[PDB]
């Protein structure tokens, strides 16, 4: 009898925990809805305003700060942003590094979605000014908004989160990249739903950023800048099922050691002296993706099969020490060395780097197997590998989110974007640690990495046929990404 | 949605999938000017292809009548001119060339280049087509050839049963789109140009069309997301196969050497009056895909071969009648 009452109370507690865990990865509407091809959650929603925002000056703000201080500052800033999202009727998607993005009109339609996004961006600039005042920082917001059709849903099985995928989302990311710190960079489409209530000026993308590798003046697309305006057993079974659901949804957000550390403190922050990051992008997905049939939804279903395949790699016993951080469009983000809280006896100090490298190789194999099931089209995986100190942290109190920050993640994303398809590009220090472990690398050349200038990069699969001559890529010009990838939040600005 | 049968038409290029869609529209279901325009475009494409291939064949084919030589040059002159108005001079020159014996001899060697399937049908109808009041018949619409790019959907109803036909493109560059229709698909209808055993595909001009279809069917049958999807094999272009077999100019064994040792199966059910050679060739082509299907037929899905002639309305009606019960049975199995 008393056991039944205790089971009921703890079942209410665990139901609340599961609801909170679901709310952290899905919108309240979809979260309430929850309560051959793998299951695929995606819908085509029109008239959605997508907003991206980058913390300009993040690299200097995070310099010479401990993990606790940096994670606290990020938590304060993102809490202000979340309050702003609640006020402006926007829906925050996720935060990546120094980036914050949201959608208005998704999943619930809004007639003033463009207004919601513009107001939220302007408020974010104001809140960043307040954050600078209170925290004695010098940072700004570079906001970019574009309105169009999105495909919103869930990709993959592990660390899945509600996100938005479309050419319009990529265009909004482009708007953010080409924008000005402290101003909202709206696309030509967004200005069609806006009246004269804002102080609007020409975007001047061609004048400011000079070259436009995306197209000739955004392929003839204008842009604007806005600066402002029996009973016991049954109860035991039920509570066991609810607890399994709650802990599985908690594992979907934060790693297991982070779960242990969060049982005592409401905040988590760790400084890892040695951690490895890989960014694995699917380069030619844009070639595969086509909006002609069902807005491209079915195409992303194919992507849902590939990412989920990567999610089956984490279940292997060999890759238990590897944590998937996030998936960004067609990019897979993974890390290693975070779980190594205790130095296990007999283990190499850099064994996590070897395990992460083997994970990247197995991702290459998985991509090959996936292409074996495609009809005269081959998906190409491009992996960037780096290692070094980083800062891991949980962002938020109600809606949890695990993330990592530092020059290590930035350099890993740089090797992902500057790498070559079907090969793994590892950083210089990553080469120095991997090659000592029996791995062979081809010296690709030097890549322009911020804070290191020309830094040597090594492509993993040593092509016996022909030779990889030093490319010596010195391109320091702004790398404008025409699609959502791992560079989101991993490329600090002025 | 649960009560409708999603039939995805697959197969290599120019297999006949669009003609099967047209047959479904004819049976169970401004624009006429467009249809006439594509018919005339097919006519022009056929005549220019034959004329150009006359000098490109090995050995080159000379004109039977030298006085028609200039008639060739005009055809060469306007080969690459888009938005052709099709003047009466063009129609007269095309008819005169088609009545020339050298052009016909070049046409008999159409397997040595890439020629559309509706060549002879429209080159024998030039006089009717050239009229300003030309009304295209149902057979004329069925014979018209238009390359299909993208995914097209046709919804029709037979005996209060809903069918959703997904027509795709058969060329390699289009096959990457096919996976967009592999989800919740009731059936796959794999159309094969059975008469194309002596022809090479347009993509590289080297791979045999029937071998390309066999490779494509191997890929489809052994697909990860089509493991439990039964494939209804449409062995199409049976009439052209019969003409090619009775002609004897392009033997089946000269491109598939295993046909020489092949023998007609005892379960064969030829149509009355059918030549034994046509029966043997068509059943060899059927068994070529049956081998692939049985190489991985672990009981999850089955191959249903049908000898179809897409331009034949009655034959396609009978084939679809024979396939409706199979389709509903597999929908139940889903
Ligand atoms: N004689 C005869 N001709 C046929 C038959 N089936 C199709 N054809 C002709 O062959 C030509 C090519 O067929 P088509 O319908 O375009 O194949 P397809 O697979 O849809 O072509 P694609 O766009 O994917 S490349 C058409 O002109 C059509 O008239 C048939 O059974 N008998
Ligand atoms: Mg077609």
């Amino acid at each position: 009898v008393g056991q039944s009452i205790m089971h009921g109370k703890d079942l209410e507690v665990e139901k609340a925990l599961k609801e909170r865990m679901i709310h952290s990865v899905m919108p309240r509407i979809i979260a309430d809805d929850l309560m051959a091809f793998r299951p695929f959650k995606m819908q085509q929603i029109e008239e959605v305003s997508i907003l991206f925002a980058d913390i300009v000056g993040f690299t200097k703000m995070s310099a010479n700060k401990s993990a606790h201080a940096l994670v606290g500052l990020l938590n304060d800033l993102f809490g202000r942003f979340d309050r702003l999202c609640e006020e402006t009727k926007c829906e925050k998607i996720s935060t990546l590094g120094d980036c914050y993005y949201c959608v208005a009109g998704c999943p619930e339609p809004r007639a003033d979605h463009a207004y919601c996004c513009i107001e939220m961006g302007l408020g974010m600039i104001k809140a960043i000014e307040q954050f600078c005042q209170e925290k004695k920082e010098m940072v700004n917001m570079r906001v970019g908004v574009h309105t169009g059709t999105v495909l919103c849903g869930i990709l993959g099985m592990r660390r899945f989160k509600f996100d938005v995928w479309s050419n319009d989302v990529n265009l909004a990311n482009l708007m953010e990249q080409l924008g000005v710190a402290g101003k909202v960079h709206i696309s030509e489409a967004t200005a069609k739903y806006l009246d004269d209530r804002y102080e609007m000026e020409d975007g001047k993308v061609i004048e400011r950023l000079g070259q436009s590798v995306v197209a000739d003046q955004l392929k003839g697309l204008k842009t604007y800048l806005i600066s402002g305006q029996v009973e016991a057993d049954l109860h035991r079974t039920k509570i066991q099922s609810m607890r399994d659901q709650a802990d599985w949804l908690l594992r979907n957000i934060i790693p297991y050691h982070v779960a242990e550390q969060l049982k005592v403190s409401q905040t988590y922050s760790k400084n890892h002296d040695s951690g490895g990051v890989i960014f694995a992008s699917i380069v030619n997905f844009s070639e595969f993706y086509e909006e002609n049939y069902e807005g491209g939804k079915e195409c992303y279903r194919v992507l849902n099969e590939l990412i989920g395949d990567f999610d089956e790699l984490l279940s292997k016993p060999d890759y238990s020490s590897i944590e998937k951080i996030k998936t960004i469009g067609a990019t897979y983000m993974a890390a290693s060395g975070l779980n190594t809280a205790q130095a296990q006896d007999g283990s190499h100090p850099q064994e996590h780097l070897q395990i992460l490298f083997e994970f990247a190789k197995e991702m290459m194999r998985v991509v090959d197997d996936f292409n074996n099931n495609m009809l005269w089209f081959n998906f190409k995986l491009r992996v960037g590998f780096n290692h070094g100190p980083l800062t891991a942290g949980v962002i938020g109190t109600t809606k949890l989110l695990y993330d990592i920050w530092g020059d290590t993640v930035n350099i890993a994303s740089r090797m992902d974007t500057t790498g070559v398809e079907c090969r793994i590009q590892v950083s210089e220090e990553s080469y120095r640690v991997l090659s000592k472990m029996g791995y062979d690398f081809d010296y690709r050349g030097t890549v322009n990495v911020k804070g290191k200038g020309q830094m040597k990069t090594y492509l993993y699969p040593k092509c016996t046929d022909h030779r990889v001559i030093p490319q010596h890529q010195l391109s320091i010009s702004p790398d404008i990404r025409v699609q959502v990838d791992g560079s989101i939040g991993r490329s600090p600005t002025d | 949605y649960r009560a409708t049968h999603r039939l995805l038409l697959l197969g290599a290029g120019e297999s006949g999938k669009s003609t099967i869609v047209k047959q479904m529209r004819i049976l169970h279901v401004g624009e006429k000017a467009t249809k006439v325009q594509d018919i005339k475009n097919n006519l022009k494409e056929a005549i220019e292809t034959i004329v150009a291939a006359m000098s490109n064949l090995v050995p080159p084919v000379e004109l039977a009548n030298p006085e028609n030589q200039f008639r060739v040059d005009y055809i060469l002159s306007v080969m690459n001119v888009p938005d052709f108005d099709f003047p009466p001079e063009f129609y007269e020159h095309a008819k005169a060339l088609w009545e020339d014996e050298g052009v016909r001899a070049c046409y008999e060697r159409s397997n040595e280049y890439q020629l559309i399937d509706c060549a002879q049908y429209f080159l024998d109808k030039i006089d009717v087509i050239k009229q300003a009041d030309y009304v295209p018949s149902d057979q004329d619409l069925l014979r018209c050839r238009v390359l299909t790019s993208g995914i097209f959907e046709t919804k029709f109803q037979v005996d209060k049963v809903n069918f959703h036909m997904f027509d795709v493109g058969g060329q390699r560059d289009e096959r990457r789109k096919w996976i967009q229709c592999f989800n919740d698909v009731t059936a796959i209808i794999f159309v094969v140009a059975s008469s194309s055993y002596n022809m090479v595909i347009r993509e590289d001009n080297q791979t045999n069309r029937l071998q390309e279809a066999l490779n494509l069917f191997k890929s489809i049958w052994n697909n990860r997301w089509l493991r439990t999807i039964s494939v209804i094999l449409f062995l199409n272009k049976q009439d052209l196969l019969a003409e090619k077999v009775l002609a004897g100019k392009s033997k089946i064994e000269d491109y598939f050497p295993e046909f020489a040792r092949y023998t007609t199966p005892e379960d064969a059910t030829p149509e009355p009056g059918e030549d034994p050679r046509v029966t043997r060739a068509k059943y060899f082509i059927r068994d070529e895909f049956l081998r692939i299907s049985t190489a991985s037929g672990d009981g999850r899905h089955y191959c249903y071969p049908h000898f179809t002639c897409a331009v034949d309305t009655e034959n396609i009606r009978r084939v679809f009648n024979d396939c409706r019960d199979i389709i509903q049975r597999m929908h139940l199995r889903q």
